[PDB]
DNA sequence: GGTAATATTTCC
DNA sequence: GGAAATATTACC
């Protein structure tokens, strides 16, 4: 899991993960 | 489109549609062998078995 | 912390 | 291709 959202920590496996997740903070 | 015919929800295949069924049946066929704990998917009781270490 | 459920991806 | 596995999410 080498994709960090610089919010709130949560560590994702792909960097599709985490911008889905991103999100979520708008 | 495998769409629940008890809820409205569909899935993307038919397979999906059958684990999603467990949520209407109670089907949990997936047992752990530790505690007795069952599962509607192996892979909730394959992430339940590393609580046991 | 660990379920319950499902979206996404992986795998024959 | 769709079953299966995996990753993630929503809950509390
Ligand atoms: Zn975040
Ligand atoms: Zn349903
Ligand atoms: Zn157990």
């Amino acid at each position: 899991k080498p994709f960090v959202c610089n919010i709130c920590g949560r560590a994702f496996t792909t960097k599709g993960n985490l911008k889905v997740h991103y999100m979520t903070h708008g | 489109q495998h769409g629940c015919t008890r809820c409205g929800k569909n899935f993307s295949s038919a397979s999906a549609l059958q684990i999603h069924e467990r949520t209407h049946t109670g089907e949990k066929p997936f047992v752990c062998n530790i505690c007795g704990r069952a599962f509607t998917t192996k892979g909730n009781l394959k992430v339940h078995y590393m609580t046991h270490g």
